[PDB]
């Protein structure tokens, strides 16, 4: 509809798109097997993002509150644009960079907000991983390391910290991480970390080597292992004390946490981190298939599996919530009725504790804690205490501690490397199509020139105060950027491209021509819903006072976690990471039509 | 423990990780 001249003798013509498709045999990677295409699909939409920051959202809000929205926006929202990102990766046979660039010259700003992106995200994605691996490497001991603190001088005593607060707390805080005080205290590298961390890279480096003829053999093992291990955990949990009782607090949500402005925010961000969705990966996979393959029966696929797995997972995470709060109620309970039985020298259980304390009424020197389950399940974790400090010490109370251990960072690993195949896709292709390196260099050289240089901006989450530097990209900063893409490739798409244009491509690759439902979405709802989100981001989350959870051990209710504003110099840090990629679009193009006139 | 148990999980990766490394750049080596 805008006004685009001479778009074709830029694109290739349907015809072209025919026969090229032989022409495309040695010019371009193709995928060997589809099955090989839907399993990179399934890892990049299904593995860490969809399984890792999920539960997340779902233990902060309400359990089944922010689930709603989430399932809402999925369909609404995320099945129109991952058709979209589908079926023109098909059609004009190249990759983000390529894509963008080819709709108009201008917005070529798309395909490298796109890489900055997919880079920064892997930059993240890597250090969690580092983190699995660390702990999946301390997981081949029978008592597991965690499971206690080092004895002190009397030896009677443990370290202070892991007295105070607990053994996984100690472990997590003190011997993995070293954590400082604040994000302004920054220490020297954690050797260990750094050690972890190259591991990663290196694990990254040798399955994406050469491509996509070195991910495709390893999406095998990568995009199976972790189901077939999470249906495992799911039977584990379900059969674990007290599971049921978290289940229910899932699916007992509060309204009132729905008609909250934040919960819907989060969910339309987070739609965008289920399926990879502006980092420009699936555009490229999409672009190594069949010119005559079904994408709308894929983009269905991929999201009906994408949102059933979503729920699979809390189900699993909320089993283990309610598993460790019946402990936990059952230990105060437990210390309550010893504290009496003690002191009254006396029968103290269950329905007797109530009823003989009321007898019993030392009750004044008696100090009795509040036992409410309820209270357990609505206590929030700490970011990454989910998967280091709820499932590290519920596995510790599983009878062969170390086999599941080994299992769950195995898991995490698997779907984390899966995920990273899609991010490092993201950057190493635009990277090519910029021409940047000579190119009688081979693939492997550029490969390994990105896995060295993230590894060295990887060493700032390898400090002392690295888990805070960390958490800062867990902030709307690593948020705005994915809005304003999503928003701008569903934009060029249907009103630059044109949806009727668009339309008949599709027409000519499945058979038939999109439906009403894909329609009425692609052209207004799928694009409001976009601009109502990040306007909601920039009027709720953004007009916040930036706070984080700091770990002082000198600091008063020291187990209590204490909330403290970020420094100022931060807001540098937070403008550049939300701009970098955001005024990239606007920026190149305005340099586009400076220089042609 | 005489030796830290990661580190002899962490080099055992490791090891085969370079070996892998090493060997899958001769095999793009000499299919080129
Ligand atoms: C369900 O969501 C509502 C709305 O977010 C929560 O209401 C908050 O409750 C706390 C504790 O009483 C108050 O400090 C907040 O100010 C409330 N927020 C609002 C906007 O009313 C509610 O707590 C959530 N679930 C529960 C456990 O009731
Ligand atoms: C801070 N942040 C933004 C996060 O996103 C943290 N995510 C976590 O701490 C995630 C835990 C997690 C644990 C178990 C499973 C299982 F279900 F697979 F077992 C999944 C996820
Ligand atoms: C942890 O960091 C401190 C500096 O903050 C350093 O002195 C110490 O040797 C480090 N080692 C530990 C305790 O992991």
């Amino acid at each position: 509809v805008l006004p685009n001249p001479g778009l074709d003798a830029r694109i290739p013509s349907l015809a072209e798109l025919e026969t090229i498709e032989q022409e495309e045999a040695s010019s371009r990677p193709k995928w060997d097997n589809k099955a090989q295409y839907m399993l990179t699909c399934l890892g990049f939409c299904v593995g860490l993002g969809n399984v890792w920051r999920f539960p997340y959202l779902c233990q902060s809000h309400g359990g089944g509150a922010f689930m709603i929205p989430f399932l809402i926006l999925l369909v609404l929202e995320g099945i129109p644009l991952l058709y979209l990102e589908f079926a023109i990766g098909q059609r004009l046979r190249r990759g983000s960079l390529g894509v963008w660039s080819s709709i108009h010259p201008a917005l070529k700003g798309l395909g490298l907000a796109s890489m900055l992106t997919s880079f920064m995200v892997g930059l993240y994605y890597n250090t969690i991983i580092s983190w699995i691996m660390w702990y999946l490497f301390n997981s081949f001991q029978e008592p597991l390391p965690w499971s206690d603190c080092p004895l002190n001088e009397n030896q009677t005593g443990y370290v202070d910290e892991c007295a105070r607060s607990s053994p996984v707390d100690y472990f997590w805080y003190r011997e993995t991480l070293n954590i400082s005080t604040s994000i302004s205290d920054s220490g020297s590298i954690q050797w260990w970390m750094l050690l972890c961390l190259a591991c990663a890279w290196s694990v990254l480096y040798m399955c994406t080597i050469r491509g996509i003829e070195t991910t495709g053999k390893a999406v095998y093992i990568t995009s199976t292992l972790p189901y077939v291990v999470l249906t495992i955990f799911l039977i584990r949990g379900l059969t674990l004390k007290g599971a049921t009782n978290g289940i229910v607090f899932l699916f007992t949500p509060n309204v009132t946490e729905l008609a909250q402005p934040d919960t819907w925010l989060d969910a339309g961000a987070q739609v965008f981190f289920s399926f990879s969705l502006a980092f420009g990966g699936l555009i490229s996979f999409s672009s190594y298939n069949s010119v005559h393959n079904n994408c709308e029966k894929d983009s269905v696929i991929v999201s009906i599996i994408n949102g059933f797995t979503s729920v699979y997972v809390a189900i699993v995470v909320y089993s283990v919530i309610g598993f460790r709060a019946t402990q936990r109620y059952d230990d105060c309970f437990s210390t309550n009725i010893l504290t009496l039985i003690n002191g009254f020298d006396l029968n103290v259980t269950q329905e007797n504790f109530v009823d003989m304390q009321q007898r019993c009424n030392a009750y004044a020197q008696l100090v009795f804690q509040t036992c409410d389950i309820n209270a357990f399940l609505s206590e929030a974790v700490e970011g990454t205490g989910l998967a280091f400090i709820v499932f590290t010490e519920a596995i510790t109370k599983m009878p062969l501690s170390p086999l599941w251990s080994v299992l769950f960072f195995i898991m995490l690993f698997c779907l984390g490397l899966s995920s990273m195949f899609g991010n490092m896709e993201g950057v190493v292709v635009p990277l090519q199509d910029l021409r940047v390196i000579p190119p009688k260099w081979p693939k492997e050289v550029l490969t390994g020139l990105i896995c060295l240089g993230t590894f060295l901006i990887g060493f700032i989450f390898t400090l002392n105060s690295g888990q805070y530097w960390l958490s800062l990209l867990d902030s709307y900063a690593g948020s705005i950027p994915l809005l304003i893409i999503a928003f701008c490739e569903m934009f060029s798409v249907v009103y630059v491209y044109g949806v009727d244009r668009f339309n008949k491509d599709i027409e000519f690759m499945i058979g038939h021509k999109p439906n009403i439902f894909w329609q009425v979405t692609w052209r207004v709802v799928s694009p409001l819903l976009m601009l109502i989100i990040f306007l909601f981001f920039f009027v709720v989350e953004v007009s916040q006072e930036l706070t984080y959870s700091i770990w002082d051990p000198g600091y008063e209710e020291f187990p209590k976690s204490q909330k403290i504003s970020y420094p100022n110099w931060v807001y540098v840090v937070v403008v550049i990471v939300a701009g970098v990629p955001s005024l990239t679009i606007p920026g190149y193009a305005i340099y586009k039509l400076i220089r042609n006139h | 423990p005489p030796v830290s148990i990661w580190l002899i999980v962490f080099g055992v990766v490791m090891g085969v990780i370079v070996v892998g490394i090493v060997i899958l750049i001769f095999t793009g080596i000499r299919d080129r």
